[PDB]
């Protein structure tokens, strides 16, 4: 571990990892606004016009479609000099569950 | 000292000069001190407009000669030119070309700092995002301040 | 956001009682101006004068051309083979 | 960078009491200017 | 006499040109294909 | 290079007390000039 | 050099003190006197404002130093 | 503060081009040496 007394090792390692959970995480949900929900960020319900355009959503849906139609999944391949049926072992148990 | 005159009576005799003063004094000079109240309540009305720092009298017993004028030193060179233009038709005469020229020039230089201070744009009215070139998009659609 | 934009000029005594002709109810198919005033009749003072849109200097437009072209030069490394191993041979050689 | 930019030419005399309407606020459908002043009235010069 | 309407500021229009240009730069990934890789390889290789 | 960059013409009397407007900053809604001067003054000559 | 400017401007103000008024020569010299007094003042105050608070200093220099200078007032 | 970054689609493309180019351990036999030495040397080194 990082430290002795395990509860301190968790919580102190959490402190150093707080960089991601504060500032970066705040900016990360703002991507998901412009993509999924509404174009404006921190908008209000108004009686006046609020626009949208978004060339971004057709681009995102196009890029997402490429990686889905070409999925990358477990396949396995033998080790260095190993037998050819080696891969089929671990794939046998993979495809069942 | 003497950048601002001690009393409104000293300012009055300066207008009497500009009027005739052939060893005469108009009878509209008595209403010239009253006209200071009217001039400043027409423009500089309600304590706003062209800043002069003028203070108004009770307008009962004082005719603005029983209480302080309250004029600034800078405000002297404006007022007694515009005062001389106003009491001239009241006395059934009309001001000369030098008096009306300086009257407009002193009115303008009195208002110059006021116009400059009121010449500052509003802080982002209606809408304004902070962009992603500045971290934390946060609140947007700023009405003024947010 | 800020900075005066195009709000057409008028004067108080030619829009007097005709500043209720901008209430959006459209009980009028026209606007009007004041013909005369007291003391002496006076026709509107410059009623054809209106605010004109912010142009933005030609310097801003000319500098934008130099801004986009500055990045565009170095974006190209040269081409000696299309895609891979164009101008990037110099990068790839030292890597290996 | 350093030059003055596009602004209307006015005087304090012809913008008095309506200079508050200029600041970029979108709460105005129109702006106003003085038509008269003490002594001779306001000059029509620089209306736009 | 006729009322001259706002034509939309050239400042606002010139800013809208830079607005529409800002978004479409990062939309491109170097992609030139309708499927994975083709200059978007960087995103696909880190997935595998 | 060595020939000065273009600048607007002005005169000392009309820019007096309003040199702050033409200081090279842009945060000002409008410009200000002297309408008249003393000693039988004149209108500001060509600020355009 | 500014003591023979001022009294021309003052001349036309104190000209009515017995109901007299300045001649066309006097107001000409007076207006030129006001022009001279602000002549040396206007040149000294003239100098363009610093670069914007959005303006880069570029990378065409070896060391960029300060950036995002005043433009506020 | 604006953004465009026409820099980024070009950087993404160049990163993808170098990653699809394979620079990895292979080797080749030396002067007067057996060509059967190559696979043996890679045998343990590819396992790790």
């Amino acid at each position: 571990e990082n430290r002795l007394e395990s509860i301190l090792s968790r919580f102190d390692a959490d402190w150093t990892a707080s960089d991601e959970a504060r500032r970066e995480a705040k900016n990360d949900l703002f991507f998901s606004r412009v993509s999924q929900w509404d174009d404006w960020l921190s908008q209000y319900t108004t009686l006046q016009y609020r626009g949208q355009f978004d060339v971004v959503r057709p681009v995102v849906r196009k890029l997402v479609s490429e990686m889905r139609q070409n999925p990358i999944d477990v396949l396995y391949r033998p080790k260095d000099g190993a037998r050819p049926d080696a891969a089929d072992v671990l794939m046998g148990m993979y495809r069942t569950d | 000292t003497k950048g601002d005159l001690v009393r409104a009576a000293l300012r009055k005799l300066g207008v009497a000069s500009d009027a005739t003063l052939t060893d005469v004094e108009p009878q509209s000079m008595q209403d010239a001190v009253d006209d200071l109240e009217a001039m400043m309540a027409e423009w500089y009305q309600d304590g706003k407009g062209i800043i002069t720092g003028y203070v108004f009298s009770d307008d009962e017993n004082p005719p603005a000669e029983g209480d302080d004028h309250g004029l600034r030193s800078s405000a002297v060179s404006a007022v007694f030119h515009n005062l001389a233009c106003r009491i001239a038709p009241d006395y059934a005469l009309e001001a000369t070309a030098k008096i009306i020229a300086t009257a407009k020039y002193g009115k303008e230089l009195l208002y110059k700092q006021t116009a400059i201070s009121r010449a500052k744009r509003a802080p982002y009215p209606s809408r304004m995002p902070t962009g992603s070139g500045n971290s934390f998009p946060n609140l947007n659609e700023w009405h003024y301040f947010p | 956001a800020r900075t005066p934009k195009k709000k057409p000029f008028f004067w108080p005594e030619q829009i007097a009682g005709f500043e209720h002709m901008y209430d959006g109810n459209d009980d009028y198919p026209y606007y009007l101006l004041n013909r005369t005033d007291e003391n002496s009749g006076d026709l509107p003072t410059q009623p054809l004068a209106y605010y004109e849109n912010p142009e933005v200097p030609q310097a801003n437009a000319y500098m934008l051309e130099a801004a986009t072209s500055a990045v565009k030069e170095v974006a190209t490394l040269g081409v000696d083979t299309e895609a891979v191993n164009g101008g990037q041979v110099a990068f790839d050689t030292v890597n290996q």
